[PDB]
């Protein structure tokens, strides 16, 4: 999960 | 059930609770017999909600019985008043109640509106979730992309985030997500996140005592047909239900 949440998502909000 | 005798209360039936969390006006539950119909409207704390009960028959409905069911610490939550309700139903007549509504704190739970009534000697027996949720006492905040992130940022600590992934229930369609946000109780905050494909909100949900700062970021992957919903308050209960409400909702 936080490797799909690296890979369809990001970055951090500023 | 003449007046003051009731059935255990029926197992919850499917109804339309989640279209209404972004939704106030319309069809919450419908059958043969029946339908129940809702036109609700919310300022800061408080609420007013109009249930419409519809007899679909040409015969009449006794000993008609709505009761609003709420645990302890749901009562403690949310104060709901209403007013008695005429028991004969009219064939092809609609009948209404109203429920007066105070947010005290914030809730997770949903109000359960239970309806008994004889139809030709049959039992009915119906429960429908209520869709009273917290989200109903958020007041949208436009505010400039510099403010947004002044808060965001104080809101840094991880009790006050809650993030979720979920696959897409509905097409990743642009102007329908805008609108869910904003029947949500956000405001659209427009050229806040760099990326122009996702969405920004901001509100404050009121409560009887306090006023609670949300921040939300709504992150689509359209290939991948999923999404990263991310809320930030300055409550962890109220950051842990907005998500839930929200994450069903595209």
């Amino acid at each position: 999960e936080e490797q799909v949440s690296k890979n369809l998502f990001g970055p951090p909000l500023e | 059930g003449s007046p003051g005798i009731l059935a255990p209360l029926a197992p919850g039936s499917e109804d339309n609770f989640a279209r209404f969390v972004c939704k106030n006006n319309g069809v919450l539950f419908e059958n043969q017999l029946l339908q129940i119909g809702l036109k609700s409207e919310f300022r800061q704390n408080l609420g007013r909600m109009f249930i419409f009960y519809g007899n679909k028959t040409s015969t009449q409905f006794l000993n008609f019985t709505p009761t609003l069911i709420c645990a302890d610490d749901l009562q403690t939550n949310l104060n709901l008043q209403t007013k008695p309700v005429k028991p004969t139903v009219d064939g092809g007549a609609q009948v209404q109640q109203v429920v007066n509504i105070e947010c005290i704190s914030d809730f997770t739970e949903a109000p359960v509106l239970n309806i008994q009534f004889r139809y030709g000697g049959t039992f009915q027996n119906v429960s429908v979730k209520l869709p009273i949720t917290l989200n109903k006492f958020f007041q949208p905040t436009e505010m400039a992309s510099q403010d947004f992130f002044q808060r965001w940022k104080q809101l840094s600590n991880p009790q006050q985030e809650v993030q979720n992934i979920f696959k897409a229930k509905h097409p990743m369609d642009t102007e329908i997500t805008k609108a869910k946000i904003i029947g949500f109780g956000s405001a659209l905050l427009e050229e806040v996140d760099p990326n122009p494909a996702n969405f920004v909100g901001a509100g404050i949900i009121h409560t009887k005592t306090t006023q609670i700062g949300c921040l939300l970021r709504l992150e689509p992957n359209l290939q991948a047909q999923m999404y990263r919903l991310t809320l930030r308050t300055s409550k962890d209960t109220v950051s842990q239900r907005l998500c839930e409400l929200l994450s069903e909702q595209f």
